[PDB]
This record gives C-alpha cells, structure tokens and sequence, in this order.
C-alpha cells in the first residue's frame, strides 16, 4: 500500500496472506468469506505470460496476521488448500476480466478475535454503496513504493497497512487507460487535484476492497485488488474486480460442494 | 525475510 | 444460509462487537453522502 498507514490490531480480521511454500514468499492478499472459503484474484495463481500456474500444494494460506514476516505463534492460523477454483472465463489474454478465484481450505478455520469473515454484498447493498465518491478501504503487506519501475525509500512494511480510497466514475476510469475496461471492474483512487494520495501496489493484489454499510454496520467486500498502472501514479487509478457482478459464480461453486 | 514456520505445515 | 453459514459476517470482535470504532472508519461513513 502506498501512502497508507499501519493497521490496528483486529481491524481487518478477514485479511489473508497467500504464501508460497518454496521459496517462502508472500504471493498476494486474499480474504476469508466463511470458515472454509477464501476469495482472491485469479491472476495470483494463473498467469501464463509470466509462467505462473500454482496448484494447491504449492501454497499455504495464512489467516489472523498482522506482522508480515513474523510467525505469529499463538495468533495466526496456517491452512492448506484443498481446491482452487478459477472463473472459467477469466481473461488473462487481454485485460484481466473476471479476475476472481475461490480457494477451498482443507479444514475449517476457527474464528477468534483476529480471524473473522467478511460479508459478500447483495444487490441492494451493491446498489447503494457502489457510487462514485464513496470511499472504501484496501489493506495489505505489499510494497510501500512503486516497483513497476522499482522504488527505494522504504520498500516493504512490517505490519499490515491500510488505505481508504474513493470510487471513481466510469468515464474517468476509462479515459485514464488504454486498456479495455469491462463492467466486471471498477476503479478507485484520488484524482490528481484532490490533494490526497494512495494506492495498492505489488504484493497487494488479491486482497479486499471493503466498505462498511451505514444501514446495518457490517463490512462488505465490494472489490478485489486486480491491476493498475504503476502505483500511486498521478492520473492513474487502481482497478478492482467487481465482486457483486460475479456473485452468481461464487455461489454456484460454493453450493456444489457442499456441506 | 520471512521467519521460519512450523514444519507441520510444509 | 444464513450467510455462508455465518450470519455473523462483517462484524469485528475487537470493534463492532464491543462498540469500538477504528481510527479511520468515520472517513468512510462520512463519504456516504455523509447521510445523517
Ligand atoms: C498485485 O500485487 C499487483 C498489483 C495490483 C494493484 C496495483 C495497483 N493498484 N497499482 C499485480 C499487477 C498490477 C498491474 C498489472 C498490469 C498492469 C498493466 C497491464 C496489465 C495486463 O497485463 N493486462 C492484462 C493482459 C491489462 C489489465 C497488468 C499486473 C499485475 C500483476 C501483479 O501481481
């Protein structure tokens, strides 16, 4: 996260770390949506241009975390994956359309003060909240300074970072880029004049964009961190997978297995 | 960079 | 049902459940037309 701050403890108890077994690496963010299901971006697992294609045994999931690199001994939980599900029309050839994936855990996680699922939106929640100008919040352990062009200064955080960013309108999203934007994406971020800054960055992809409902005080995940051009470049924006539009796919797969 | 995790997880 | 099981989703143990706010969530809520 660029221009964010450190998270409070337990502030985002659905944040998950995607962790490669060998070498031990942070791969991506993710999120916990029930005791057994994790949501992330498909590009975290499957990306042919860069010869990326992870399977279940390549990875661990780590839940309950705050520190990026410590093993948080009686706080975090580490889980093995049972099954990865990628959207069957994810578009890695062109624009990362349908950048979504579900991971099934081997055994259910127990919840605690630090481990707690987020909600997925319903139609009326999506409708009321997903408006230009409304802010949501992005969290993660990825770089502090741009690496699309490697940046110095500080590099990597020690703790989970957080930033709040406004939804931007669709025409400005589309006029900021040469990529074909779909209805399965939204963008977010401050406009160059607005004075405030901030963005996701490498290592943040796959994590949550969440919003808090003013009607029932719950947190909903509206976006997944997907792609962007650089990090915190003026006149550019972050693009997020639109979680509600892909919700039928999500419930299709979690209903078909299955207890 | 990462601290070592328990061998039961690998 | 009731969500994916839970039902309790989106309510954080250390915050909503004990009626504490985090240090920036008001920024979110007052962008929502402010609304109150
Ligand atoms: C995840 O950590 C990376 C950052 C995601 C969000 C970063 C941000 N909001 N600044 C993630 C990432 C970011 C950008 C790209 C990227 C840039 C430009 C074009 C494309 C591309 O290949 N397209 C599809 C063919 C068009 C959208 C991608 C890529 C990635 C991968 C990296 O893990």
């Amino acid at each position: 996260i660029v221009e964010g701050s450190d998270a409070e403890i337990g502030m985002s108890p659905w944040q998950v770390m995607l962790f490669r077994k060998s070498p031990q690496e942070l791969l991506c963010g993710a999120s916990l949506i029930s005791d057994r299901w994790v949501l992330t971006a498909a590009h975290c697992l499957l990306y042919p241009p860069w010869d990326k294609n992870f399977t279940e045994n390549d990875l661990l999931v780590r839940i309950g975390k705050h520190s990026r690199t410590r093993y948080e001994r009686n706080i975090e939980k580490i889980s093995m994956l049972e099954k990865i599900y990628i959207h069957p029309r994810y578009n890695w050839r062109e624009n990362l359309d349908r950048d979504i994936a579900l991971m099934k855990l081997k055994k259910p996680v127990a919840f605690s003060d630090y481990i707690h699922p987020v909600c997925l939106p319903d139609r009326e929640t999506a409708a009321s909240l997903l408006q230009a100008g409304y802010k949501g919040r992005v969290t993660g352990w990825g770089n502090l300074k741009e690496t699309w062009t490697a940046n110095v200064g500080k590099g990597q955080p020690s703790v989970l970072q957080v930033v709040n960013l406004p939804i931007v309108e669709r025409p400005v999203c589309k006029d900021s880029t040469r990529i074909r934007i779909t209805d399965n994406m939204f963008c977010a971020g401050y406009k160059p004049d607005e004075g405030k800054r901030g963005d996701a960055c490498e290592g943040d992809s796959g994590g949550p964009f969440v919003m808090k409902s003013p009607f029932n005080n719950r947190w909903y995940q509206m976006g997944i961190v997907s792609w962007g051009e650089g990090c915190d470049r003026d006149g550019k924006y972050g693009f997020y997978t639109h979680v509600f539009r892909l919700k039928k796919w999500i419930q299709k797969v979690i209903d078909q297995f299955g207890e | 960079d990462f601290e070592e995790i328990p061998e039961e997880y690998l | 049902t009731f969500g994916s099981g839970e039902a309790d989703c989106g309510l954080r143990p250390l915050f909503e459940k004990k009626s504490l706010e985090d240090k920036t969530e008001r920024e979110l809520l007052e962008s929502y037309i402010d609304g109150r």
